[PDB]
RNA sequence: GAGCUAGCCCUGGCCAGGGUGAAGCUGGGGUGAGACCCAGUGGAGGCCCGAACCGGUGGGGGAUGCAAACCCCUCGGAUGA
RNA sequence: GAAUGCCGGCAUGAGUAACGAUAAAGAGGGUGAGAAUCCCUCUCGCCGUAAGCCCAAGGGUUCCUACGCAAUGGUCGUCAGCGUAGGGUUAGGCGGGACCUAAGGUGAAGCCGAAAGGCGUAGCCGAAGGGCAGCCGGUUAAUAUUCCGGCCCUUCCCGCAGGUGCGAUGGGGGGACGCUCUAGGCUAGGGGGACCGGAGCCAUGGACGAGCCCGGCCAGAAGCGCAGGGUGGGAGGUAGGCAAAUCCGCCUCCCAACAAGCUCUGCGUGGUGGGGAAGCCCGGGUGACAACCCCCCGAAGCCAGGGAGCCAAGAAAAGCCUCUAAGCACAACCUGCGGGAACCCGUACCGCAAACCGACACAGGUGGGCGGGUGCAAGAGCACUCAGGCGCGCGGGAGAACCCUCGCCAAGGAACUCUGCAAGUUGGCCCCGUAACUUCGGGAGAAGGGGUGCUCCCUGGGGUGAUGAGCCCCGGGGAGCCGCAGUGAACAGGCUCUGGCGACUGUUUACCAAAAACACAGCUCUCUGCGAACUCGUAAGAGGAGGUAUAGGGAGCGACGCUUGCCCGGUGCCGGAAGGUCAAGGGGAGGGGUGCAAGCCCCGAACCGAAGCCCCGGUGAACGGCGGCCGUAACUAUAACGGUCCUAAGGUAGCGAAAUUCCUUGUCGGGUAAGUUCCGACCUGCACGAAAAGCGUAACGACCGGAGCGCUGUCUCGGCGAGGGACCCGGUGAAAUUGAACUGGCCGUGAAGAUGCGGCCUACCCGUGGCAGGACGAAAAGACCCCGUGGAGCUUUACUGCAGCC
RNA sequence: CGAUGUCGGCUCGUCGCAUCCUGGGGCUGAAGAAGGUCCCAAGGGUUGGGCUGUUCGCCCAUUAAAGCGGCACGCGAGCUG
RNA sequence: UGGGAGAGGGUGGUGGAAUUCCCGGAGUAGCGGUGAAAUGCGCAGAUACCGGGAGGAACGCCGAUGGCGAAGGCAGCCACCUGGUCCACCCGUGACGCUGAGGCGCGAAAGCGUGGGGAGCAAACCGGAUUAGAUACCCGGGUAGUCCACGCCCUAAACG
RNA sequence: CCGAGGGUAGGGCCCGUGACUGGGGCGAAGUCGUAACAAGGUAGCUGUACCGGAAGGUGCGGCUGGAU
């Protein structure tokens, strides 16, 4: 559920925030954090190379477990499940019975309380994590990893999921968020279940400021630039586009393909994105 | 109203200075050119 | 050369007083249970009026200036991008 | 002799403009060669959320005293931020360093680059952030939390006593955090006192008084008191916190738990040390053996790391505490006490300004703290005023035109004008009351009106007391009084109706444009499977992102409502293992040079041979496009209908003389006495039209139109008055410009607009205040326009390259 | 072209006369009154509004009349813009 | 109290046939479609056949002139939660009843909003035919929608 | 004091009227086609939705008041 504002302000017309339901803890524990080092957009020359970006609302990293067969065969408690503003999902809090603490990407319909565990002989049950070859077909997963002991890289925002859908030799078909079929290796590890959050994409944002809180400075349109800066600059009064619309570099961004063509991986791609 | 000079010891001292004239090649030719003509002060003076 | 200016990064600071009165909560009403309604409480907001502060709308003055952009009167924002 | 030449000197304009805020001066006394200008006294005015006080930048002796006045000072000068000289800045506790990390910078290891160099985990550096021990008073011409005085405190070293498994750059805890609102209790600061202390005063009609005037506190170890912050205790298990661990984490059990306990801070008190007014008298003396008390108001400050709520979810590291490892356990550490030790740099003065940034003693700019009182609803607003500081470094007259800033105006009331530009009007608070429309918030301070002072009397609730008096905050009712007028001064919306554009708050051409432009939530297309795409970089490395398709990049459109048609032939993009074309390379029929020869060397056909292009499809919220002619209906007119040429297809819904309409002031209607504008219609749309979106839309706007009401010097149409200038006298004294000048009118002439030529007319010599017609007046080697085989920015299916990609 | 500032308005005029009015005339298809047309005449006079930047023009209400031209389409070291 | 029948409703699961698409094989000159045709698809290897996979929707036989519901309407199968109704006993209450303006709830399909989903079908749309013409009927394509969740809409030859 | 009423301001209801515009009825002597009544030459009707010169068409669902 997402939560609607009365117009008493022309911005509070339209404004929705999450409901916050699911969270039961408002403070961060304290050893699992680190600063987050804001980058403007700047890379290590001073250079804007990511247009638009700063000025949001100061942040600390809360360190994700995004290994968890790093402690096979060791339940945890799910203690908690807390806001992270690093990441449209929420996060639980787990206390492992060794004594060590860790935070997983919260799954849908995860309780605080219940116990989760990693492993070839865990159960199929949301918030445990498995090596892909042990999941039934059929299964919803997050938290995917792309090649063993990488790190999870797949289904991570709030509300995806993949789903399983049959295996060869040593690796298993999946169907990722995008809708695209690819191959991953059966020992890569997922988490049964489908990331939480799911009413993430009905947030409005309402207003201007809200772009502004979340590091987002205003996108200026090429059409609204001079020659000098764009390809749609300049024109007398407004202008169509009069060329192949294209970015403030040149390249056509209306179809134009990007994915380079001799890639290793596409040995493991079975279908591109639908849609 | 506001001009362009603001003077500021620690800002002249870490951009003029003789310090970080040395860490370049082309601060240590603005070193060598004023030695060359005889300049009195090779960096600006700044009270610290 | 970013001691002016533009953007961002880190760390500090500032914004008199008054006005409006969202959610929620409590009570009452209502119903099979509800929705909802009323009152009180509450104190939200790129909300309102207005100083500091930030501006520079219209007019007048100035025009070998007090000033290589100033002055008076008026005017915009003033918890927020 | 000329180059708007160059350097210098000196003229002209000219005793002219000006002398830098209109806060303001007058007199007496003194000094001196000289005094509007220096010192002193009295009077007057100005600031007082500052124009007063303190701190940080920056400045660098400008500070204090003596002696000076050539120059500097917009005049003067005896004076000075000026000249000469002498003096002046004192710290274990204030700030910085011998502590910590932030961005960032640097950088063992490592990586990269023709060189120069670029990067880079650790570490190091880096502060106005974290951490850390001093308060009050006195003293100097000039320093003071630094000297002195009183009362306090920190670290290091050594020793003594007691206690303990001591020991770290390693483990852990803590340090450690947002925004808005806010409780209790305090303090700062303030108001009152018929009480306490005090030199005195009785004026001019009254008052010897519960009179007037003045003051009535500051710091303070331990202890104690009030108020707060922080913190659960024990045992057992233990596989996690890259070794260890008794610590921390986890599990269980017992007790304690909104109590307490322990601990820490604030405030009060506190041995003790200080301070102490008006007035009088020559900074000091006196007041004075000063008194030093009660009531009230009360922070944004303190207790603090308090409480609640909210989403945008809010540094690090050290000090500190705890755990153990090597080790070492005669040590080491902890606690108490004692003695000793305790370095370097800054410290003057200015500091919203005459000492900083602006060439100037420049009406400008400059971060933090304190910033009293009364009244006005509040307040840091406004008026006055305290402490404190000033009168702005040319003056004296005069009383013209004109200019500036200001006040008022008969009758009219927008008739002004591009426009009510400007200026009036309105104006705070309380009460009554309030429309279309609406997204149900609003529109709304709608509009419109009523009240507002003072006196007496009665009374209501809250705060503090105590539950009462007193004080204080918010009121209420009745009866009266005065004036032209009661937010009596200062500060404080004119309103309404109706269109265009943009939804909205925001942003912008620093210094001619603030807008309808940019942005914006939101909508859609598209790219991107993660060593992502994309961006910067030769690279390494970075950003993206410590993110993962509910994500990230690119593009257009721009809240929201209802919508978004047809054309894929061309261009783009996407798909297509066929076919055609296609480079290097492969292949080697055949041919050539040379040699006596084996041989060496060269040319070279078929055939094989990628991307790309051709070709086949798809694709519009991709670039874009979206017809013409003839005929036809009981009068006319028109044409639902038919025919025909062309096209890739012929503009759908909606809107339309429009931010678009040429003809054009189209025509009709509305408003007006009169309407090229405005509003409403019509549709032959020169030349609307659907995300360069179409048509609407409440609310919003220093946007741009049109109308009305109110009110006015905008105007009829001008008049008077004020001050600052202008004018006269004393002081100081520029500027552009300037071929030289002994520089009149007409009609002619002249390179075609003559003071300068001809004819004629007119005219004694020289100034001062004024006005601008001429000197094709000044300024700027015309921006327009052209020319130059001049330049530069920008575009593209111009040429030719390059990067990048394939 | 080493610069001769531009429309329109305002202000301030002055001139020409091919005269709009007022004065004097002849002819008339001049009865009168009122006109028409031409001649003489430049002394003075020649309104206020709505629209539009407008000049011009149209219109409202008046008038004896609501003249037309020149003066760098008079006049920006006079103003406006 | 004791029994019964039933596509009554709601939720979670789950099975098979078929269609379409994708991959592998095998195969070649057409397939498709109609009254007859053409557009379309097919040597860039279609149709027909075999194997594998994905996905949505609807449930063949049973099935009836049947059953249930107040109406709308409800059909594979399992479970859970839940409504109405019939019978037998004649045991309990003692007229507690009938109707019902307003009210409240439910209400096929289409349609709307926000998400999802999308195989088949198919308004709009494009093309081929038919025809005097054919903005149709028929044919080849094709988007909303049809499906799920939640919220609206409140209509009907909502009929016996 | 109250007070006829006058004045200022803002609302509500009704009537008349208005450039232009929407459809309706009647007229009939026209133009276009032929939607319905027969299986009306695509059974009809229907709610809704989208479309078309027009009657209408199509989709989805419903009714028989459908011929054979
Ligand atoms: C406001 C102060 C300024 O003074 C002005 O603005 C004047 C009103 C300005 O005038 C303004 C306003 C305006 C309307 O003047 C007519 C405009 O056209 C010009 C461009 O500038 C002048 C008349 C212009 O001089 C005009 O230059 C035109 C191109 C041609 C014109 N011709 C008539 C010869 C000539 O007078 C000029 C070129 O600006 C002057 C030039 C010599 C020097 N300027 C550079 C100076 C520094 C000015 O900035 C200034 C003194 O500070
Ligand atoms: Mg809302
Ligand atoms: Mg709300
Ligand atoms: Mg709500
Ligand atoms: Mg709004
Ligand atoms: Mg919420
Ligand atoms: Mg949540
Ligand atoms: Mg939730
Ligand atoms: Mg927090
Ligand atoms: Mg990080
Ligand atoms: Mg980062
Ligand atoms: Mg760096
Ligand atoms: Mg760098
Ligand atoms: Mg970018
Ligand atoms: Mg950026
Ligand atoms: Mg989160
Ligand atoms: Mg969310
Ligand atoms: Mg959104
Ligand atoms: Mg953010
Ligand atoms: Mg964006
Ligand atoms: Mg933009
Ligand atoms: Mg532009
Ligand atoms: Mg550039
Ligand atoms: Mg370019
Ligand atoms: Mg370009
Ligand atoms: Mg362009
Ligand atoms: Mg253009
Ligand atoms: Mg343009
Ligand atoms: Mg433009
Ligand atoms: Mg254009
Ligand atoms: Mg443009
Ligand atoms: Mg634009
Ligand atoms: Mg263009
Ligand atoms: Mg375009
Ligand atoms: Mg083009
Ligand atoms: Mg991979
Ligand atoms: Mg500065
Ligand atoms: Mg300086
Ligand atoms: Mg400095
Ligand atoms: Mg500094
Ligand atoms: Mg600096
Ligand atoms: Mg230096
Ligand atoms: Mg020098
Ligand atoms: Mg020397
Ligand atoms: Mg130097
Ligand atoms: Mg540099
Ligand atoms: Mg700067
Ligand atoms: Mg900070
Ligand atoms: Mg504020
Ligand atoms: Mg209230
Ligand atoms: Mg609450
Ligand atoms: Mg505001
Ligand atoms: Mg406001
Ligand atoms: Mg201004
Ligand atoms: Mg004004
Ligand atoms: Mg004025
Ligand atoms: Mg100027
Ligand atoms: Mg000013
Ligand atoms: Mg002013
Ligand atoms: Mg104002
Ligand atoms: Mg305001
Ligand atoms: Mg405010
Ligand atoms: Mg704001
Ligand atoms: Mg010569
Ligand atoms: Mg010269
Ligand atoms: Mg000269
Ligand atoms: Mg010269
Ligand atoms: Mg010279
Ligand atoms: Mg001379
Ligand atoms: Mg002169
Ligand atoms: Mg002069
Ligand atoms: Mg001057
Ligand atoms: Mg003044
Ligand atoms: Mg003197
Ligand atoms: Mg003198
Ligand atoms: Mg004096
Ligand atoms: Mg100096
Ligand atoms: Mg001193
Ligand atoms: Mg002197
Ligand atoms: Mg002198
Ligand atoms: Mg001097
Ligand atoms: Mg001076
Ligand atoms: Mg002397
Ligand atoms: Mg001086
Ligand atoms: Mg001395
Ligand atoms: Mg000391
Ligand atoms: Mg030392
Ligand atoms: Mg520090
Ligand atoms: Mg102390
Ligand atoms: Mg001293
Ligand atoms: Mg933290
Ligand atoms: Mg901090
Ligand atoms: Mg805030
Ligand atoms: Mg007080
Ligand atoms: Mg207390
Ligand atoms: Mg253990
Ligand atoms: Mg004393
Ligand atoms: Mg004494
Ligand atoms: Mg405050
Ligand atoms: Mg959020
Ligand atoms: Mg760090
Ligand atoms: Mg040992
Ligand atoms: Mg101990
Ligand atoms: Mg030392
Ligand atoms: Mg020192
Ligand atoms: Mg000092
Ligand atoms: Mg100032
Ligand atoms: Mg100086
Ligand atoms: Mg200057
Ligand atoms: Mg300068
Ligand atoms: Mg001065
Ligand atoms: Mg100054
Ligand atoms: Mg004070
Ligand atoms: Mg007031
Ligand atoms: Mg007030
Ligand atoms: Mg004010
Ligand atoms: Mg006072
Ligand atoms: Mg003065
Ligand atoms: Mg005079
Ligand atoms: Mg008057
Ligand atoms: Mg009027
Ligand atoms: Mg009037
Ligand atoms: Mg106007
Ligand atoms: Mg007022
Ligand atoms: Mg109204
Ligand atoms: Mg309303
Ligand atoms: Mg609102
Ligand atoms: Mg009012
Ligand atoms: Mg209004
Ligand atoms: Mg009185
Ligand atoms: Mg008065
Ligand atoms: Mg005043
Ligand atoms: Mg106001
Ligand atoms: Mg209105
Ligand atoms: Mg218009
Ligand atoms: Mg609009
Ligand atoms: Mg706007
Ligand atoms: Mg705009
Ligand atoms: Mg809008
Ligand atoms: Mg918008
Ligand atoms: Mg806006
Ligand atoms: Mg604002
Ligand atoms: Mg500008
Ligand atoms: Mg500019
Ligand atoms: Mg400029
Ligand atoms: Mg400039
Ligand atoms: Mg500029
Ligand atoms: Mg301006
Ligand atoms: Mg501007
Ligand atoms: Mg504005
Ligand atoms: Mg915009
Ligand atoms: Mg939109
Ligand atoms: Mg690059
Ligand atoms: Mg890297
Ligand atoms: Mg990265
Ligand atoms: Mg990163
Ligand atoms: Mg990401
Ligand atoms: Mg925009
Ligand atoms: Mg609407
Ligand atoms: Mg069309
Ligand atoms: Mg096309
Ligand atoms: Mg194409
Ligand atoms: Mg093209
Ligand atoms: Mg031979
Ligand atoms: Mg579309
Ligand atoms: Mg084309
Ligand atoms: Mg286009
Ligand atoms: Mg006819
Ligand atoms: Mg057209
Ligand atoms: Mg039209
Ligand atoms: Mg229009
Ligand atoms: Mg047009
Ligand atoms: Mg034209
Ligand atoms: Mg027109
Ligand atoms: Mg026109
Ligand atoms: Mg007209
Ligand atoms: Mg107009
Ligand atoms: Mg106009
Ligand atoms: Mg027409
Ligand atoms: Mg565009
Ligand atoms: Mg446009
Ligand atoms: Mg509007
Ligand atoms: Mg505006
Ligand atoms: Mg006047
Ligand atoms: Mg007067
Ligand atoms: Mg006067
Ligand atoms: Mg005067
Ligand atoms: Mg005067
Ligand atoms: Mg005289
Ligand atoms: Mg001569
Ligand atoms: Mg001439
Ligand atoms: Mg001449
Ligand atoms: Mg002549
Ligand atoms: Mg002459
Ligand atoms: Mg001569
Ligand atoms: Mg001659
Ligand atoms: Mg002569
Ligand atoms: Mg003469
Ligand atoms: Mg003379
Ligand atoms: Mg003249
Ligand atoms: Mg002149
Ligand atoms: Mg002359
Ligand atoms: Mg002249
Ligand atoms: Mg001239
Ligand atoms: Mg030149
Ligand atoms: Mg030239
Ligand atoms: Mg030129
Ligand atoms: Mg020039
Ligand atoms: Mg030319
Ligand atoms: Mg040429
Ligand atoms: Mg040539
Ligand atoms: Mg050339
Ligand atoms: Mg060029
Ligand atoms: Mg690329
Ligand atoms: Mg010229
Ligand atoms: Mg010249
Ligand atoms: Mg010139
Ligand atoms: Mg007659
Ligand atoms: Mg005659
Ligand atoms: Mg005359
Ligand atoms: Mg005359
Ligand atoms: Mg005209
Ligand atoms: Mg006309
Ligand atoms: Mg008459
Ligand atoms: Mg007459
Ligand atoms: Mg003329
Ligand atoms: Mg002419
Ligand atoms: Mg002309
Ligand atoms: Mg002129
Ligand atoms: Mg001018
Ligand atoms: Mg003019
Ligand atoms: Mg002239
Ligand atoms: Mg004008
Ligand atoms: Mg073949
Ligand atoms: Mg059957
Ligand atoms: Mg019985
Ligand atoms: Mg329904
Ligand atoms: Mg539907
Ligand atoms: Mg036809
Ligand atoms: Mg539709
Ligand atoms: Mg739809
Ligand atoms: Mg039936
Ligand atoms: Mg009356
Ligand atoms: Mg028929
Ligand atoms: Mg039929
Ligand atoms: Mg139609
Ligand atoms: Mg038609
Ligand atoms: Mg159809
Ligand atoms: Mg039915
Ligand atoms: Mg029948």
């Amino acid at each position: 559920a997402v939560k609607k504002f009365k117009p008493y302000t022309p911005s509070r017309r339209f404004m929705t925030v999450a409901d916050f339901s699911e969270i039961t803890k408002t403070e961060p524990e304290k050893s699992l954090v680190k600063p987050l080092k804001k980058t403007g957009g700047r890379n290590n020359q001073g250079r804007i190379t990511v247009r638009f970006r700063g000025g949001g609302h100061k942040r600390l990293y809360r360190i994700i477990d995004f290994k968890r067969w790093d402690k096979v065969g060791i339940p945890a408690k799910v203690a908690a499940i807390e806001y992270d503003p690093n990441r449209s999902a929420r996060i639980a809090l787990l206390h492992y019975v060794d004594g060590e603490k860790r935070y997983i990407i919260a799954p849908d319909g995860l309780q605080v309380g219940q116990q989760v565990v990693a492993g070839p002989d865990a159960p199929i049950q949301v918030g445990n994590a498995l090596p892909l070859r042990f999941i039934p077909v059929g299964t919803v997963v997050h938290a995917v990893e792309l090649e063993p002991k990488k790190g999870a890289k797949l289904a991570r925002a709030a509300g995806t999921s993949a789903q399983i859908q049959g295996r060869e030799g040593d690796y298993v078909i999946l169907r990722l968020p995008s809708g695209e079929l690819r191959k991953v290796h059966g020992e890569c590890y997922a988490t049964v279940g489908a990331v939480g959050n799911a009413d993430h994409k009905n947030i409005v944002l309402g207003k201007a400021g809200r772009s502004r809180w979340l590091g987002r400075r205003p996108h200026v349109r090429g059409a609204a630039m001079n020659p000098v800066d764009h390809p749609h600059g300049g024109g007398e009064g407004r202008a169509p586009r009069g060329r192949p619309p294209a970015s403030p570099w040149g390249w056509q961004t209306k179809g134009l393909k990007t994915r380079k063509r001799r890639k290793p991986s596409s040995r493991f791609i079975i279908a591109r994105r639908k849609k | 109203m506001k001009r362009t000079w603001q003077p500021n010891r620690r800002k002249r001292a870490k951009t003029h200075g003789f310090r970080a004239r040395m860490r370049t090649p082309g601060g240590r030719k603005v070193l060598k050119r004023r030695r060359q003509k005889g300049r009195w002060r090779l960096t600006p003076a700044v009270r610290k």
